[PDB]
């Protein structure tokens, strides 16, 4: 059960956030600043898992953009990184040669891809053609 | 174009009035937890009705809709002799706020079906509408299941929009 | 700038 | 006793650097910005940060941090007055000092940071004298750089001989929520612009209270200058003797003296404000601004700021005189009056809304702070009496003065 | 500045 | 990438090597490792162009530490440039000499510096005087072996006071490095010279020839007045470091004068307007000025006791000035201005800076502890703050009310009647223990104190240590005051404090209370409900054995930290 | 009204945050003004700009109701931005989120499936304890349906309403009946997630749900035998998201059953051998297979294979795989206790690793690895490690050494020696909650007290600025100073104890400000307990108590008076209440 997903850049700016656990706003700005301060001060071969407050935090850098998740500490771990990779491929197939600026400008559609891929914490569409077909049909309705 | 609320007690037929004014039928309606909105258009004025339920846990949230309000429909129930006291308490706790000071009051005496039900005079005596100051209150005996008196109240609401 | 690089190089 | 004058940017990387003693390593500035961001989130921010045995004296300019590191027990006020004088020297060579001026003028800025300070000690910082052998466009150093009169290069000749003075007042005020005056002092600053030829020995004359009590004219209007901070040029021993202002002026604009006295007179512009902040609904500002000073004077271009809540909406402004713009950046209304004559009393009514869903955090209550300006008028009542140009050559100069009353921090607190 | 000056006396004898 | 730069650098045209070295120190500015290109700019150094040689001296200064063995090819060029008729290039070479921090180079540089100290043109002399201190920073015994200090003291007796100011600065730099053997302070006649040289040097040299007067101490009363009457006109200067150093030497030298003479009060009246006017400057000077006034008003409180109104904070002040003016307003509280301070601190607890509001509530507390006339006004103000129902304001105000009640315990029984109904679901343990102490020590005017401590025994085993210990004191005192309705309450709290509790101090106090209660409860009224002696206040004034030392260091890091100059430097 | 892209391009041109706040509040006022006009055209882009302002972290609390005005609209784009703003701006504790209930309930009966998709999306992401009590009767209506796009959303919405309301899963037992024969795999994935939650919450649902084990065994076997699918394929691997969920459902079942354990034997024997181990995805499959093996009562030949898999995992150069192997060994500590222990050199080598996470999991695994046979050897390496940590590792290590030593101590003397070594080497990192455990265990010691107290006294004369050291030491002196100083009522021959610097070191603890005002309570308790335990020198510590009753701390000022009353009035009662404390578990 993915608790939350953060998309932050290299500079520390936050490009996306999605909380599947309902903790209040000042706690969000605390948790976000602490996790951005942890991951940006962490080396390149640091095993891509952080045991942060009973949450095996999973991150995977792809560009100046980072990623982040938070699995419950009884579940699979590498599949969370595979979820992150699948989300990158969905962002690529919807946008087409996906960029950093394609997520900064079109973040509302990044949320729509995420909510056509992850709702409630878990994965709703295991395929990578049916999810992009669903979001292209939902935009086809405009 | 006139922002109208429908506050009042639960099981008052306010959603029944809202689906009667818009479509014209009495559909099966659950006790609505959140709110409803429809563009009811009669006497060439789009009366946007912000229909809000009146359950045990929504009555505090009416103050989020007391802004830009141009008129009220505080629907009471006629078959509830015991619930007019808390309806009076809700009415005097609602009208005593600084916001929603220039909106007219239009009480609908819904659910006229029984001799146990009341007329406009006894409901006016129990709610204490004569004890209101700087308010254009008007009670209206209504029948939601048959449309009796609804468009008369909307006509009175349309005339009291302009001055 | 470091941003115009695409993500996963398809 | 500085060690390395650094000049940073808002990202923390080094725009330019200049060490003198080597007691601080050049990679020690990399620990400045993480330490500042750590001290920023606990309220223990200081101009003197601490990294072990390296202290960081720093000031903040527009986009620039002028960090001056040190290791030993440095004379701190020396370092900060040095840093603000470095700011003044750079802003006198460069029209503005930003990130675009350091990396485009590194030919002269390393020369200046080598010239102003050696081994941590300031030695020559008068920028106008420094314009004569450190240029962006080299000869011997002028004799003014070494001589005792170190702020006036001899050999300057003009066509006219104009002596300009600006006795500019600045009323500070702090009125509490009760409607009474807590602090009301005037920080005035005579600001000269000297165009003279030769080596003049001016003798400025004021209506000082001590000079009149030692003279014998102790029944006329005399200002009690509670403190005076003259420039370098004024002979301070002669001023401590018999309150005499004798100096050789520099060439160009400078601030001669900065007097500071209290005020038992009424405030000039009074802001009688009331706030009908109904919760969740709206807010009313039935504010008025009366002028307690004389009928003759004319307060130009005043700007009476009044702080509004953070999330106001749909403004309405029923005024009488002077327009209202609403600035949501500063989250305040700017009731700009173009011309505000004395003795008048102008009423203004602002009316916002407020969101029906309540806020998440608190708001804070900044003060009503005007930005007035009154020409040809002194609140302190200081009157310059004479200005004896003394020159060995012998000529008649034209000393000109004008009196301006401004604000300093003319704040009036709210409820 | 659009403000105008006022000349002061020299000696104040 | 660098090879084209070196090839263009080893050319013979002016416009090629000039653009080459400008490209070099442009790459040095952005922070590129240009240290490997050292011995190629040294070849194109001997030029008659002067705008170029400053850049090469810059490269020799920033990159002689990293290339120590390669920098031996510069000494002949500096001792050539220190004989040129242009004095600017001589002083440029001289201030380039000392900053080169290589131990193998300074042994050759002692001769041209010795010559330039005896130069005629005073620009290179005021450079070389500081260069002597640069050389003493590298090798101290080398300068003593060469005997520059005895030549350096001869520039103090020179005219043209800028060389005098730089020489006094360098001598005070060197004499700080010595173990104070052969202290370089001079006779009163040289002090007469420097005081007649104070009115002629630059605005920066006036700081240096006042920092040497922080080492001299006079031996007479007319002498100290005679020099203070010439230091005192420096208090009317624009530069806020000059005024502060003049305040430093006045605060040092007023320790010699006589109080019965009428000059001492004149010096006290001539000192307050500059100390006030320092606070109307730029905020990074206001911090140092406030820590210096904090160091002064603990020493000589007779100066600024009539000036409260200039320490009222503004909203546009930063945090580091607002946190200090509150402590100054604590230091200046007296009978005449309790009303202004309590009407002012009430408008500081309505702010949003939380550390500032906590400091303001503690300032109300220290004002109530400091004076006795206004403790009722302080308690009224704190109760009016508690009735605003802001969480951190209440959680500091309860602790502050505790700190007041421990001082003035007698006649505040009309206060806890508001404190018995004050939303006891408070969170922070530093104020919960304060609330338990206020209940337990005053458990006579609270007629329902037993039923409110029932709420505190719900999670008693896992609150804190201080909260559990204060409950263990207060419930025992409650049973001792009223043994009728509290008979089972003390039994259940001793059963939860001795049997299933494992905190060892809690266990020790629980068994001591259980043994004292089961042994003799009649004696317990005299044991634990004992008439306690007067709680001695903690004098947070700095110790006068230390405070007389830090008067000599005003305007330094010892003054801002309020620490002696050895406890923080490394 | 400007567009969203214009606002983002304007915000990216701001340099300082004290200018970026200005460019936020400029457009924020325009959004507020456009909300007070009750617009219906440009309201979409205004709420989109407001969600952008929230995403930076600026106040967007006023724009909560205008999401609700978009949810109850009739165009689709407004419904999309409304449900997105509902999932961002609103949560359980906002309390204006009760208004979404009617709009979601009307949009679950909507004609187009995509509005029902957004309504299931929002209720699955952020439903509360009160919204889900009135919506789960309509989700099960959307769960019996035939639309394959909405079954996968209704199942995870059911997962969310069972996670928030655990007394509501009983109405899904007649809703989950026979929906595992789905040909589509996303619906099958979400149904396996739903069965995972249903089997995790209540064990009384297991008996109906462990009968359908060979069905999903056949499903997973058909997944593995199907070597390729055009979708579902990540590097030649057939639908790993379904396989990991099926293996997790196999893990949570059969862990105390044998019939289903014999049922799942074949495919677990297959996929542990018939899988690909090149990319990360096959390692994920194999790790979930390992965890499926470790929790169930499997075949004894399977666990040897799984330990061989983990021994392969320990040797990989990918640090991800090392983290997975340390996590997996941390899982199966209790089950198969001995075969884990032969990787001891590899685990201790991970303590020397250059990573925070690897050293943390190696620390936890080494603390779980300590038994009553490797106790004397492994503690020497762990005590060598504890001095050679980062400052963040010493706290958890100082806790874990105490926890492992309280369980599996070979003796009492060496136990106190190791704990004392930890207290001398941790200092300002050992947790203050461990001090009752340390004092409780050394008073559980009945035979060796003088050897403890002599070493504590020799330790705190070295330093006092470690807080838990003197927290232990003041109690130890105050309870056993008679074994510290024995038979020395007057001045005798010079031994190391002197009954005068024993009191002076506690006085120095009191005077020095390296005390957190809880060592001082221990200190005064020690001083007063050295009035009965010491008959050597009394009426001198009475001075130290009597001068202490004016201290600015509250409890110290109470305690000094409550001791001084006994010193001045009830000296015949001082020994009457300083009997030794009883010792508990
Ligand atoms: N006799 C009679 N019954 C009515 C009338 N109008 C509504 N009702 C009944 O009242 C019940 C409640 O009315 P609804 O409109 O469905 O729900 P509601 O009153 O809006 O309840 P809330 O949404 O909580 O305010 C309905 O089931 C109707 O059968 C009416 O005019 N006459
Ligand atoms: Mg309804």
């Amino acid at each position: 059960m993915i608790h939350f997903i953060l998309l932050f850049s290299r500079q520390g700016k936050l490009r996306l956030q999605k909380w599947y656990i309902t903790l209040p706003d000042k706690e969000r700005k605390k948790i976000t600043r602490e996790i951005v301060q942890i991951i940006l001060s962490r080396g390149h071969r640091t095993s891509s898992f952080v045991d942060w407050k009973e949450l095996k935090l999973v991150y995977k850098r792809y560009a100046s953009l980072y990623f982040c998740c938070a699995i419950e500490n009884q579940d699979n771990e590498l599949l969370t990184l595979e979820i992150v990779h699948r989300y990158v491929e969905l962002l690529d197939k919807y946008f087409g040669n996906v960029c950093e600026l394609d997520i900064i400008f079109n973040f509302e559609k990044a949320y729509f891809i995420l909510d056509e891929f992850i709702i409630g914490g878990e994965i709703q569409e295991t395929s990578k053609k049916i999810a992009v077909k669903a979001i292209e049909d939902s935009d086809m309705l405009q | 174009e006139m922002r109208i609320l429908m506050v009042g007690l639960d099981a008052a037929g306010k959603t029944t009035i809202l689906y009667k004014l818009k479509l014209g039928e009495i559909v099966t309606t659950i006790p609505t937890i959140g709110f409803n909105v429809e563009t009811v258009e009669y006497k060439n004025i789009s009366f946007t009705v912000w229909d809000v339920g009146g359950l045990d846990k929504i009555r505090p949230l009416w103050r989020h809709y007391f802004q830009n309000t141009q008129g009220l429909i505080f629907v009471v129930d006629s078959n509830d002799r015991e619930r007019v006291n808390e309806a009076r308490e809700e009415l005097m706790r609602m009208l005593a706020e600084d916001e929603l000071r220039d909106a007219v009051l239009l009480v609908f005496a819904n659910k006229q079906d029984l001799p146990n039900a009341m007329n406009a005079a006894e409901i006016t005596d129990k709610l204490g509408l004569h004890s209101l100051r700087h308010r254009n209150w008007y009670i209206q005996a209504t029948c939601a299941t048959s449309g009796d008196g609804l468009y008369e109240g909307l006509d009175w609401l349309s005339n009291q929009l302009r001055n | 700038k470091g941003e115009n690089t695409s993500l996963l190089h398809p | 006793s500085a060690s390395a004058v650094y000049v940073l940017d808002l990202k923390g990387k080094v725009l330019i650097c200049r060490n003198y003693r080597g007691d601080v390593d050049m990679s020690e500035v990399e620990h400045f910005m993480p330490i500042l961001m750590e001290k920023e989130e606990e309220g223990m921010l200081s101009p003197i940060l601490a990294h072990g045995g390296v202290r960081f004296m720093w000031i903040k300019h527009n986009n620039l941090y002028l960090v001056a590191t040190s290791k030993k027990n440095a004379c701190v006020s020396l370092v900060f007055s040095f840093l603000y004088k470095v700011v003044q020297v750079f802003s006198e060579y460069f029209k503005e000092l930003e990130e675009e001026s350091i990396r485009d003028n590194f030919v002269i800025i390393y020369e200046l940071l080598d010239e102003l300070m050696d081994f941590g000690y300031p030695q020559t910082t008068d920028s106008k004298i420094l314009q004569e052998y450190i240029t962006q466009e080299a000869p011997r150093p002028p004799a003014t750089v070494t001589n005792a009169v170190s702020w006036r290069s001899e050999g300057i000749k003009y066509r006219k001989n104009e002596v300009f003075l600006d006795v500019i007042e600045a009323v500070n005020l702090l009125v509490s929520a009760n409607g009474n005056v807590l602090r009301s002092e005037i920080v005035g600053s005579i600001k000269m612009r000297v165009f003279l030829s030769g080596m003049p020995e001016l003798r400025l004359g004021l209506n000082d209270k001590v000079l009149f009590d030692n003279t014998g004219r102790g029944k006329s209007k005399s200002v009690e200058l509670e403190d005076v901070k003259f420039h370098q040029c004024v002979r301070l021993s002669r001023f401590e003797n018999d309150r005499t202002i004798s100096f050789i002026p520099p060439d160009g604009e400078f601030e001669l003296m900065s007097y500071r006295l209290n005020t038992h007179v009424k405030p000039l512009i009074w802001i009688e404000s009331v706030i009908e902040k109904h919760s969740h609904s709206r807010i009313e500002y039935m504010v008025k601004a009366k002028s307690q000073f004389k009928r003759r004077s004319t307060a130009n271009n005043v700007e009476i700021h009044i702080p509004v809540p953070n999330d106001a909406d749909s403004p309405k402004f029923k005024t009488t005189v002077g327009s209202v713009k609403w600035v949501p950046e500063n989250s305040e209304i700017v009731w700009s009056v173009k011309s505000f004559p004395g003795g008048k009393e102008y009423l203004m009514r602002a009316h916002f809304g407020l969101p029906s869903v309540e806020a998440e955090d608190k708001e804070g209550k900044p003060p009503i702070s005007v930005k007035f300006e009154i020409p040809y008028f002194t609140t302190s009542g200081i009157q310059v009496r004479y200005l004896k140009i003394i020159e060995k050559s012998g000529y008649q100069a034209l000393p000109w003065v004008r009196y301006i009353t401004q604000n300093g921090d003319y704040q009036l607190r709210t409820q | 500045t659009s403000y105008d000056y006022c000349r002061v006396p020299m000696e104040d004898g | 990438e660098i090879f084209e730069l070196k090839a263009e650098l080893n050319s013979d045209k002016k416009e090629k090597k000039k653009e080459a070295v400008k490209k070099v120190i442009a790459s040095m500015t952005v922070g590129k490792d240009v240290s490997a290109l050292f011995p190629d700019v040294v070849n194109c150094m001997q030029t008659d162009n002067l705008e170029l040689k400053k850049l090469v001296y810059l490269y020799l200064m920033n990159y002689a530490k990293s290339q120590p063995d390669m920098a031996i090819m510069a000494v002949n060029t500096f001792v050539k440039d220190c004989e040129d008729p242009n004095p600017l290039i001589r002083a440029l070479a001289v201030r380039t000499m000392g900053c080169i921090r290589v131990d193998k180079i300074t042994e050759y540089l002692c001769e041209p510096l010795r010559k330039c100290l005896k130069d005629e043109d005073p620009y290179v002399r005021k450079t070389a005087a500081v260069c002597v201190a640069k050389l003493h920073d590298i090798n101290a015994q080398l300068v003593e072996d060469q005997g520059f200090l005895d030549t350096l003291k001869d520039l103090i007796s020179d005219s043209n006071p800028m060389v005098v100011a730089n020489a006094v600065a360098a001598l005070s730099e060197i004499a700080e490095s010595h173990p104070s053997s052969n202290l370089l302070d001079l006779n009163p006649q040289s002090i007469n010279k420097l005081l007649t040289a104070l009115n002629e040097c630059t605005e920066w040299g006036q700081i240096f020839i006042l920092d040497c007067l922080a080492n001299y101490m006079p031996k007479d009363d007319r002498e100290a007045q005679s020099i203070c009457e010439r230091v005192t006109p420096r208090l009317s200067h624009a530069n806020s470091a000059v005024v502060l150093s003049a305040v430093k030497v006045l605060m040092k030298f007023m320790e010699m004068l006589s109080k019965d003479l009428d000059y001492y009060g004149t010096l006290l009246k001539k000192l307050a307007p500059p100390l006030v006017t320092l606070l109307s400057a730029e905020p990074e000077l206001q911090y140092v000025a406030l820590r210096n006034i904090n160091l002064i008003v603990q020493k000589r409180p007779e100066i600024l006791k009539h000036e409260m109104k200039v320490f009222f904070v503004k909203y546009n002040d930063p945090i580091y000035v607002k946190l200090e003016k509150l402590d100054i307003m604590i230091r200046l509280a007296s009978q005449a201005n309790i009303a202004q301070v309590l009407a002012e601190l009430r408008e500081y607890a309505t702010e949003v800076d939380v550390d500032f509001v906590r400091k303001a509530v503690r300032a109300i507390g220290r004002c109530a502890i400091k004076v006795e006339q206004s403790a009722e006004r302080c308690v009224s103000t704190l109760l009016d703050l508690i009735q605003t129902k802001v969480n951190y304001v209440v959680q500091e105000a309860i602790v502050v009310i505790k700190d007041i009640f421990r001082k003035y315990p007698n006649k505040y029984e009309s206060v806890i009647a508001t404190l018995c109904e004050n939303l006891d679901s408070l969170d922070e343990p530093e104020a919960r223990a304060a609330m338990i102490w206020i209940v337990g020590e005053y458990a006579e005017r609270i007629d329902n104190a037993d039923e409110l401590l029932e709420s505190f025994l719900e999670g008693f085993h896992d609150k804190s240590t201080q909260v559990q210990l204060q409950l263990l004191t207060a419930i025992v005192k409650l049973f001792l005051k009223k043994p009728t309705e509290t008979q089972e309450l003390v039994q259940q709290v001793l059963s939860l404090a001795t049997q299933d509790s494992d905190n060892p101090d809690l266990r020790d106090r629980g068994y001591i209370y259980w043994r004292l209660l089961s042994t003799d409860p009649v004696a317990a009224k005299e044991v634990v409900l004992a008439e306690k002696p007067l709680i001695s206040e903690e004098t947070d004034l700095i110790e006068p054995t230390l405070l007389d030392e830090l008067i000599c260091y005003i305007g330094t890091l010892a003054s801002v930290y309020h620490k002696p100059p050895s406890a923080f430097v490394e | 009204p400007i567009r969203l892209r214009e606002l983002i391009r304007t915000i990216r041109t701001a340099r300082t945050q004290a200018e970026e706040r200005e460019m936020i509040q400029k457009e924020c006022a325009a959004i507020r003004s456009s909300f007070r006009e009750e617009d219906n055209t440009y309201r979409c882009r205004n709420v989109a700009k407001l969600l952008y302002m929230h995403m930076l972290g600026y106040p967007a609390h006023f724009g909560q109701l205008e999401c609700l005005k978009l949810i109850a609209s009739q165009k689709f784009t407004d419904k999309r931005i409304g449900y997105l703003g509902a999932m961002l701006l609103l949560d359980e504790r906002q309390d204006v989120h009760l208004l979404m209930t009617n709009c979601i309930k009307n949009d679950l009966n909507h004609s187009t499936q995509f509005v029902q998709g957004l309504a299931l999306c929002t209720l699955g992401c952020m439903g509360s304890s009160e919204m889900c009590r009135d919506l789960a009767g309509e989700v099960e209506k959307l769960l019996k349906t035939s639309n394959s796009y909405l079954r996968k959303k209704a199942a995870l919405c059911a997962v969310h309403v069972i996670r928030k309301v655990p007394e509501l899963m009983e109405m899904f037992l007649p809703a989950t009946k026979n929906l595992l024969n789905e040909k589509n795999h996303g619906v099958l994935h979400t149904s396996v997630v739903l069965l995972t939650e249903m089997c995790e919450r209540s064990p009384d649902m297991l008996a109906h749900f462990r009968k359908l084990v060979p069905q999903l065994v056949r499903i997973l076997k058909n997944l593995i035998m199907s070597g390729y699918s055009p979708e579902h394929d990540v590097s030649g691997i057939s639908d790993p998201f379904l396989q990991v969920r099926i293996l997790r459902l196999l893990r949570i079942l059969g862990r105390n059953d044998d019939d289903s354990s014999e049922a799942m034997n074949d495919i677990l024997a297959q996929v542990a051998t018939n899988t690909e181990t090149s990319k990360n995805v096959g390692n994920a499959i194999l790790y979930e297979t390992v965890l499926t093996i470790m929790d169930i009562k499997s075949e004894s030949g399977l666990r040897v294979l799984a330990i061989n898999i983990l021994g392969r995992f320990l040797l990989n150069n990918d640090k991800n795989i090392r983290y997975v192997a340390l996590t997996s060994l941390l899982k199966t500590v209790q089950t198969d206790h001995n075969a884990v222990q032969r990787h001891r050199s590899t685990i201790v080598d991970c303590l020397k690793d250059l990573d925070v996470s690897i050293k943390r999991r190696a620390m936890e695994l080494s603390f779980a690895l300590v038994n009553g046979n490797n106790i004397r050897g492994m503690m020497k390496e762990l005590l060598y490690f504890l001095d050679s940590c980062e400052p963040e590792f010493k706290a958890d290590c100082a806790s874990g050494i105490f926890l492992a030593a309280e369980k599996y101590a070979p003796s009492k003397r060496w136990h106190i020696d190791t704990i004392m070594r930890v207290l001398t080497t941790a200092g300002s990192y050992v947790r203050d909650d461990a001090v009752p455990n340390l004092i409780q265990l050394i008073t559980n010691s009945v035979e060796m007290h003088a050897y403890t107290v002599q070493r504590l006294y020799k330790a705190i004369l070295g330093d006092y600025s470690q807080q838990p050291l003197v927290q232990v030491a003041a109690w130890c002196i105050g309870e056993y100073g008679d074994l510290l100083v024995s038979g020395q009522c007057e001045e005798e021959e010079p031994i190391q104890v002197t009954e005068d610097e024993v009191l002076d070191i506690l006085e120095s603890v009191l005077i020095s400000n390296m005390s957190t005002s809880v060592t001082r309570g221990y200190a005064l308790t020690a001083i007063m307990k050295l009035s009965t335990r010491f008959t050597c020198t009394v009426n001198r510590i009475k001075k130290v108590v009597s001068i202490y009753g004016s201290s600015i701390d509250v409890e110290l000022q109470q305690r000094a008076v409550e001791y001084n009353a006994l010193f001045k009035k009830y000296d015949h009662m001082r020994s009457a209440l300083l009997e030794r404390m009883p010792v508990m578990e």
